[PDB]
Parts: C-alpha cells; structure tokens; sequence
RNA sequence: CCCGCAGAAGAAGCACCGGCUAACUCCGUGCCAGCAGCCGCGGUAAUACGGAGGGUGCAAGCGUUAAUCGGAAUUACUGGGCGUAAAGCGCACGCAGGCGGUUUGUUAAGUCAGAUGUGAAAUCCCCGGGCUCAACCUGGGAACUGCAUCUGAUACUGGCAAG
RNA sequence: UAGCUAGUAGGUGGGGUAACGGCUCACCUAGGCGACGAUCCCUAGCUGGUCUGAGAGGAUGACCAGCCACACUGGAACUGA
C-alpha cells in the first residue's frame, strides 16, 4: 500500500444507491394508483398488510404500503408517495401519504396525528 | 535575468523545429512524495545547431507558430 | 415561550428547589417535593450515564427560565471564548438580565422579573430595556422605572431578599432601587451544587 | 539491501535495548555520528565511539535508567522514497515535549527544540522520546 | 471611466455606503480598483463615520479619475486643508 | 476515597448435557479519585453476586497513574486485544470526552478534562483493560528527566 | 421610537415514552387489527398495536420525507489489512518507474531562512464598535496553508569531479 | 474507448489582423499527440466560498462578488472605441 501505488491507483470511493429510487431526490411523487392489494407479509410475521400499486408521475410503476387501520383508495385514485421501505413487504420501499390527495387519513385516530394526516379533533 | 529550463532534446525532424523534455519535481498534494513530472515544449531552432539528446536551454517568447513559443539560447552538451 | 406552567412540576424532578415559586413562605411541602414528579415518580428509578448529564442540563436551564435554542447557543460561545466553557457557560448565564433583575431584590422571582424587563419597568445605564436575555456588562447600573419602582411588587421582592442570600459581586442600593454590576460572579461566589462540566460534555455527545 | 543506513541505525538501538544488550555497534558515517550525538546530549545513550581507521566502526552504549530503559520509544521519520522536509513553525513536539525530534538543519544536525529557536527548519529524522 | 463613487452595504433602511475608485461600467456595488474611505449616514456622534484617505484619493483623481457628486461633497465637507 | 462505576454486565451461558446454563458477569473499575484505578471482573449465578465479588477484584490490584493536575501528563495511545485507544490531555475545563467503557475509567481515575478516542474493538472487557494500560504509559516531565541528565 | 387608554385580556402546539433513548400504567384486542430505523413487537393479562391517564423531549413550532458529511480507522495522506476471516501474481528474467553503501571537494535544484511582488472585496477567525438585545452591520488585524523573483545557509536529498 | 492526426506538425515565401500565429494560401519537408493516458463516450459552467469534519479529507458551487457562455433555433455580416 505504499504511497506509489496509490498514486498510480488512488483509493475508490464508493457509491451508494438510493435505496428508494423516487427521483430528483424528492420528498415526495404523486401517482394515478393502479391497482390495491392486501399481500401476506413474510417469514416471522402473518397477516394482510394494505399494499397498492401506484403509477408514478415521472412513470415509475412501484408500491406503497398504506398506514393506518383502514384506507379508502380504490381505482383511479390519485396518491402522493413519501418513501420508506417496508421489511414485511418485499417490493415495497415506499409509503403512501396518509391525509393527502385523494387518499383520506385515518379516522378516530387520537395519538400521533401529525401521521396519518388527521386535523385536531376539536377541544 | 531571465528565467530559461534546460532539458535534454527528445526530436529534431522538423525544420528549424525542436521538441525538447523537460523533467521537474513537485510534491504530491496529499501524499507528500515528489513525483518527477516531465513537459514536452517545441522550441525553436533556427540554426538547428543543438541534435537529438543534447541537453538544450531555453527561455519564453513570442508565439513563432502553434505549440511553438519556445526559443533555444545555448546548447550545454553535444549529447552522450 | 416560555413553560409557563406547573412550576414545582420542574423542581420536583430535579430534586430541588429551583426557587422557581421563590415566594415568602412554602419553601418545600405544599407540593411535596421529592415524592414523584408525577403520577409514577412513586418509583426510584436508575438514571443512565446519559439521563445523569440530561437532568444535570435541564435543571440548570430551567432555573433561569431560558429553553433549549437559546441555551445551545450560549454554550456555542462558552466554547468560542478564550476562557474555560465551564465557568464561561454559567456566567453567560447570570449575565443574563432577567436574572440580574432577581438577585437585585427585584421581583421575587425570576420568572416575575421576567415582567417586569418585558414591561419597561426595567433601565440599564440611564436606558429603558425589555430584553430579558439581555447581556448584563461590569459596572452597568440595574435600576427601576420610577412609575413602576413605586409599584407593589418590588418592594414585596426586596422583603425576602436581605432575608434570602447575597450577591457578593454586586451593589444595590435598595434607597433608590439601585444597583451596580461589580463584576461577573466568580465560579465560587456563583457555585453551588451544580457541576457544568456534566453538561458541557452531553453537548459534545 | 541497504537503501537506508540511518533506520538500521535507529532499529539496531531499540532492538538492543529491548535485548538489555550492553551496547551496540555498526558501520559509521558523517549522519550517524550527529544523530548519535545528539542522543548522547540529550541524554538517551551513556556514549558512544568510532573505533576502526580504513573501516569506521561505532560504539555506541546504550543506556538503562532503572529496571528499564531509557529509550522506551524510538521510530524514522523523513525515510527515504518518501523524504519530510519543516519550517521553522512546523517542528513537530515529540511527547509534548517530553521527548525530542532529530532535525538535520542547514546549520547542522539539532534537536526540534534548537532548530526551533534558532528559526531554522530542516528535515526530521527521528522522533526519539 | 474610471471614478470615485459610494456603494451601499448596509442592512435595510441602515445602509452604509463604501467609498472605492473603480470603473463607471461596472455596476454600483460591483467590481472595483482600490477601496478609498468609507462612510455612514447613521453613527451616533461616535467619534467616527467617514474616512476617506486624502493621500490614495489624489492620486487617483489627479491620474484621470473623477468623483461622484455624494463623496465629492464628503471631500469638502471634512476639513480637507488638515 | 474510592469510586466504583459499573461498566457493564453480560448473562453468559453454558450448555450442559441437562440443557443450558444461565449465568452473570459484571465490569466494573475502582478508582481512588487522583491516581489509582483497577478494572475488577467477576462472574456469579446471580446478576448482583456477581457484581459483589467483582468490586473485590477490582479495589484490590489497582494501579498508579502520573496525573498532571487533572489531564494526562501528555497523549498517550494504549491498546489490548483488538481494541485500540488514543487519549489525549485536554485544556482545563474541556470536560471528559470519551466513549462508554472509555470513560468510566477516566472518571474515577480522577481526570477530569480529555479528549481522547477508542477504536477496533468496542467491547468494553478488553476497552477499559487497553485504557488502563494506557494511562500506564504517560511518563510525568520528572520521570523523564530521572531518566536523561543523571 | 416615546407618551398615554382599557383589560388577563387577543395568542400552544407536535413527537415520543421496550432497548439504542429522556419518559409507565389501565383498558381493548388476541400472529387479527396493526407497528416497525435496527433488534424485533401481536397467536387472552401487550410498558412495543388503538384509546385513556400520567410522563419526557422540543416550541410557534413539531414530526416525516428527500439529500450531503458524520459516526465509518468501512478506500486507512494523517489513519487499515493479505498463514486459517476478503486479500501474496504458479515461478523466474527484466525495460520504464521507485529506492541507493562510503569519503572529500564542488554545485545550490529539492530543502531551510530573509525579503519583495501577488494571492480581489465579501465569508471564516481575534479584538473593537453600531441598531434596546440578538440575528444583522461595521473598523482594524489575522488568515488566504499557494506561485513567482531576489539575497543568503549547506546538514540532508539531487547534479558533477576524484576516489 | 488504445491508438489519434493532411492545413496534421514544422519550414519558406506572399496575403491577413489592432496584434503574435497555418489565422490564410502555394510550394517543401514528414512530421505533431498519446499509458505522466491521447482519441472516443457520458456527465458538468469555473472560482472566491458553502455544508459537514478534531483536522486531513469528503460533498458541493442557490442568494452575494470575480470570470465565462447564451438571448426562439441554425447561420451571417453592418455600424461602431
Ligand atoms: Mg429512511
Ligand atoms: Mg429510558
Ligand atoms: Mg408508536
Ligand atoms: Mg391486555
Ligand atoms: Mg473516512
Ligand atoms: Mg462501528
Ligand atoms: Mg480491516
Ligand atoms: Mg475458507
Ligand atoms: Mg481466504
Ligand atoms: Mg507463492
Ligand atoms: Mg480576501
Ligand atoms: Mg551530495
Ligand atoms: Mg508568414
Ligand atoms: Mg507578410
Ligand atoms: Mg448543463
Ligand atoms: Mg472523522
Ligand atoms: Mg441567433
């Protein structure tokens, strides 16, 4: 490892793929959402996490699991997407905004509302 | 003054036209090491007095021609 | 902001009397300090290496009323000055005009004195100010303003003062609500039990 | 082979000091004697000679404190095929000061501290401590 | 056109302007030869709040260079004999 | 007078042919406050007897180290195992900066102001130990001048 | 900006609380519904899911997402490794390249010192000022680790001469 | 991506420009560049600085200022300092 040596092969970086590919580097995309699945998680775990398969606006047919007990997505639903994998799924890396666009938020929902888009209850 | 590198002559094939090397020191600005770096320049040889290998001096001027800026001053040795 | 709330809340967890509620009588009980500074406090917990820096800090911030921002900033230059960040934390601290207010008699608590800087009730060097982190320099003059120095909260404050403590580094003419900024509190006559160090370092975590 | 006379000079007093060795010894030159010299006035080994006429030899003692030896640390520095040249404000402070810096300066072969006040820099050699 | 003119680089409604010889086509707060002097429309009977270095000034104008008619003012405004 | 600071306790187990066998081991140091510390290790069935029988070991066998003031006399880079550490002495009121092992020696070592940092092997059994030695290896300016001069 | 005029009046929220990590209980639920950065939580007494009560952290913000550095001595110049963990070409000869035993002289290129140009101002940094403070603004210095020229110094490296 | 290059590299002459010059043209020579990486491909305005870092370094180049380039796209002159 003598300095001539990496003076004739200098050291090598690296270069770390995002592991979410939502573009631009964005906080968010926005998607036409195809179809709304209810895929098995897998080993460890059992049960019917909420999946939908979304159409990015920059074309990038992905998933998105949907947060929160019960949703409201259905066909041509317009959706915006945040970004955060999901081991239980395979395939999704993504998370479906709860509270924006056309995607409701959870409702009765009390504690930790900024998540799942919910306003103040009232008083 | 002037300021004027000496190389040794690496070819002579054009007219009244000289390409000569010249080697050069620099420490390396992150490892320290001086590397012996080398420039090629076409200096100008009117008489075609200095050959091949001979170690030729030289000094800046006006731009005689493209790649060609360079005039010989004096010869220092008739090569080995 | 400023808390504004269950003040003994804050010096039951501490495990101390930040003189947050520095009113005449009280001074311990009728809160029941050091019994559970809530519904589970009951329990004695173990503070880990880390919670024993967190509440060494959050103790020390809350007893002058400043919140975490602030605070951050004023180690930023304990560290900056050419000085020791220990001490220099702990005077940035006591400069502090709000607190000079206090220790000056004036207003019972810090936090009252608070009002009374924000109300224009309080001048330094012949100047009106309202700045409670305010930066108090040597030889500065803490006065009252003459249409609030005849108000019924000053006199009040001063009642306890000579029967609290003293400020060894600063003169105050309680005649004419007074009072001279010798010089800045030395780590001794500013001492007590609390050790800076201790956060100082969970600011370099 | 030998492309640095100096390290072995160095490596020879460690190695033996480490061995209790009484003293050491090895082929001479200009450079070894300074630097064996400023070990001696620094006071890291007892001595040191220059035995042989055709063929310089060196003597050089070594030297123990107590149950151990003085020279408890001693690396090269500005080695060949990768040479380090100081300025005056620059030296570096072996062991805080505790321990000192061979500088071959352009008025001799000094200690970091001399070279340092002089207001000379030169080329390290060795950061004996 | 190379002249002596102020440049604002103050905070809003507090400007401070800059005397600096530089170059009429180039903008105001732009690129400039030499800083000469500087000055404030503010102070507060500080002692201080307007420089201009007489000496650099001179050679400037006195070499083609002109004046703004703000600093020229300045200039005279000062006792320039001392 | 003596400062004890646990590091750390593991379970531990031990399969016999009944089946495994729960266990306990605690890393903890003893220091004096000014210069003597000692890493005391001890192993027992129960999570506090194991505790108890290793603050024996460790007020027992401690060690002297030459502390200037409240740093260290100058940077030293002790080592043990595959652990690795660097300390150096810091200006008065610094505060101690060190990792977790790193630090429990330090303090009840009696330094106050350092900031040094380990690296390679976390584990704190083998951290505190190369630590330690560590601080073995700074020399006070009046050893070193025991040594030259004479 | 000052003076005065009512009247506490017109002004608190966000995340988290199993470990990392500061903060715990009761219900409900029952590998379902759901959580989740990682380890992992849920298959009837869940501090980990949802609510409530309490607590912690931060504050006109709080949380999430995206992205750079950090941690990472995990591309290691400072600052790593290659017997078995990833890692010694199957082995030789050898051009270029890198490195070069010993002495005297000489040179002075690297190297060191001094100085002169220059390295825009603004940033940054120290001291000091000015807007009530602060942010912000500003005077001076420092720094710009660099390049070039000049004058030296000659230990070491390089050149040359004689060995 | 391992070979690239005929106004290519140099030389005489005439011409040309504000000016040095294959900038231009006729003639002569056979040269010039490249692993100290030419050519080809992809990506990108550069710097003072900015963010992070104990530093060395890493990532960057918004606002402010120095430089550069562009003005619907492609090309061309005119006037003019
Ligand atoms: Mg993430
Ligand atoms: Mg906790
Ligand atoms: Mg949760
Ligand atoms: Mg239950
Ligand atoms: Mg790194
Ligand atoms: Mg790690
Ligand atoms: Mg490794
Ligand atoms: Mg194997
Ligand atoms: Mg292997
Ligand atoms: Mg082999
Ligand atoms: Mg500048
Ligand atoms: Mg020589
Ligand atoms: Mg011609
Ligand atoms: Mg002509
Ligand atoms: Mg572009
Ligand atoms: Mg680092
Ligand atoms: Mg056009």
């Amino acid at each position: 490892a003598t300095v001539n040596q990496l003076v004739r092969k200098p050291r090598a970086r690296k270069v770390a793929k995002s592991n979410v590919p939502a573009l631009e580097a964005c906080p968010q995309k926005r998607g036409v959402c195809t179809r709304v699945y209810t895929t098995t998680p897998k080993k460890p775990n059992s049960a019917l996490r909420k999946v939908c398969r979304v159409r990015l606006t920059n074309g990038f047919e992905v998933t998105s699991y949907i947060g929160g007990e019960g949703h409201n997505l259905q066909e041509h639903s317009v959706i915006l997407i945040r970004g955060g994998r999901v081991k239980d799924l395979p395939g999704v890396r993504y998370h479906t905004v709860r509270g924006a666009l056309d995607c409701s938020g959870v409702k009765d929902r009390k504690q930790a509302r900024s998540k799942y888009g919910v306003k103040r209850p009232k008083a | 003054k002037i300021r004027t590198l000496q190389g040794r002559v690496v070819s002579d094939k054009m007219e009244k036209s000289i390409v000569v090397a010249i080697e050069r020191f620099v420490k390396h600005p992150i490892y320290g090491k001086f590397i012996k770096r080398t420039t090629k320049l076409h200096v100008h040889d009117e008489n075609n007095e200095c050959g091949i290998g001979d170690v030729v001096e030289i000094r800046e001027c006006r731009p005689l021609s493209k790649t060609k800026s360079w005039t010989l001053v004096r010869v220092v040795e008739k090569a080995v | 902001a400023r808390y504004l709330g269950p003040k003994l809340k804050l010096s039951r967890r501490e495990g101390t009397d930040l003189f947050l509620k520095s009113g005449v009588r009280a001074i311990d009980t009728k809160c029941k300090i050091e019994q559970a500074p809530g519904q589970h406090g009951a329990r004695k917990p173990r503070l880990s290496d880390y919670g024993v820096q967190l509440r060494e800090k959050q103790k020390v911030r809350r007893i002058y009323g400043v919140l975490e921002r602030q605070f951050r900033n004023y180690y930023k230059e304990a560290a900056r000055l050419k000085g020791n960040t220990g001490e220099n934390l702990l005077a940035l601290l006591e400069g502090r005009l709000d607190n000079v207010v206090y220790r000056m008699g004036f207003g019972a608590t810090r936090a009252e004195a608070r009002q009374l800087v924000s109300h224009k009730a309080i001048m330094v060097n012949g100047r009106v100010v309202n700045i409670a982190s305010y930066q108090v320099s040597p030889n500065d003059v803490v006065s009252i303003r003459e249409k609030a120095k005849k108000q019924s909260r000053v006199k009040a404050a001063l009642e306890l003062a000579e029967q609290r403590e003293k400020p060894t580094w600063l003169e105050v003419d309680a005649g004419k609500m007074e009072g001279t900024f010798k010089r800045k509190p030395e780590r001794s006559d500013l001492s007590a039990d609390i050790n800076e160090h201790l956060i100082v370092e969970l600011y370099s975590k | 082979s030998m492309q640095d006379p100096i390290a072995d000079m160095l490596t020879r007093i460690r190695n033996g000091q480490a061995a209790n060795k009484a003293a050491v010894t090895m082929p001479s030159s200009k450079l070894k004697v300074a630097i064996a010299n400023v070990l001696k006035e620094e006071g890291f080994i007892e001595d040191f000679k220059v035995e042989g006429d055709t063929k310089p030899e060196l003597e050089l003692t070594l030297k123990y404190f107590q149950g151990k030896a003085v020279v408890e640390s001693i690396q090269r520095v500005s080695r060949p095929g990768l040479r380090i040249y100081k300025r005056k404000d620059e030296l570096p402070k072996v062991m805080a000061g505790l321990g000192i810096a061979v500088v071959s300066t352009s008025k001799g072969v000094m200690t970091d501290r001399a070279a340092r006040q002089a207001g000379l820099g030169g080329e390290i050699i060795c950061y004996v401590a | 056109m190379v002249t002596i003119r102020l440049a604002r680089h103050g905070a809003k409604k507090r400007p401070f302007y800059q005397v600096v010889v530089a170059d009429s086509r180039n903008a105001r707060n732009g690129r400039f030869i030499e800083r000469v002097g500087f000055f404030n429309p503010i102070a507060s009977e500080k002692e201080e709040g307007t420089r201009l270095d007489l000496d650099r000034i001179a050679h400037w104008v006195g070499q083609g260079a002109t004046i703004s008619d703000r600093v020229a003012a300045l200039i005279k405004e000062v006792n320039k004999a001392a | 007078e003596l400062q004890e600071k646990l590091i750390a306790v593991n379970r531990v187990s031990k399969t016999v042919k009944g089946g495994r066998i729960f266990s306990f081991t605690a890393l903890t140091v003893v220091g004096d406050g000014n210069g003597r510390v000692g890493f005391g290790y001890g192993k027992a069935r129960e999570v506090p007897a194991a505790i108890q029988k290793a603050m024996e070991k460790a007020r027992r066998n401690m060690i002297n180290v030459a502390l200037n003031n409240g740093t260290l006399q100058h940077p030293v880079k002790g080592v043990h195992t595959g652990s690795r550490v660097f300390m150096q002495p810091a200006s008065e009121g610094t505060g101690i900066i060190a990792g977790g092992a790193m630090r429990a020696v330090l303090e009840v070592a009696g330094v106050h102001n350092v900031l040094a940092k380990a690296y390679g092997s976390t584990n704190p059994i083998n951290v505190v130990r190369a630590t330690i030695d560590g601080l073995e290896n700074m020399n006070s300016p009046e050893m070193v001048a025991a040594k030259r001069g004479k």
